[PDB]
């Protein structure tokens, strides 16, 4: 699974958490089996204004 | 005082229905030993531990 998200919102990106990108945007359930990878992106996913 | 033998049986299941009792509220080193307070305080997977 792929998106982008604030540097913050990373947190939630794991089973249990509570938040709105865990509440309104993606979900992992409690006996999540997987690994949740993320890296910093503002060379590419970022814009001047 | 000579039902003695008698009495005691008494005392004793008392005594031992009184100390399982009063073990609810022990914390066993818990945030807090009433278990709805613990959901209160904490999200999912601190809780459950």
């Amino acid at each position: 699974d792929s998106f982008v998200i604030r540097g913050d919102e990373v947190r939630q990106i794991a089973p249990g958490q509570t938040g709105n990108i865990a509440d309104y945007n993606y979900k992992l359930p409690d006996d999540f089996t997987g690994c949740v990878i993320a890296w910093n992106s503002n060379n590419l996913d970022s814009k001047v204004g | 005082s000579a039902l003695g033998k008698l009495q005691d049986v008494v005392n004793q299941n008392a005594q031992a229905l009184n100390t399982l009792v009063k073990q609810l509220s022990s914390n066993f080193g818990a945030i807090s030993s009433v278990l709805n307070d613990i959901l209160s305080r904490l999200d999912k997977v601190e809780a459950e531990v």
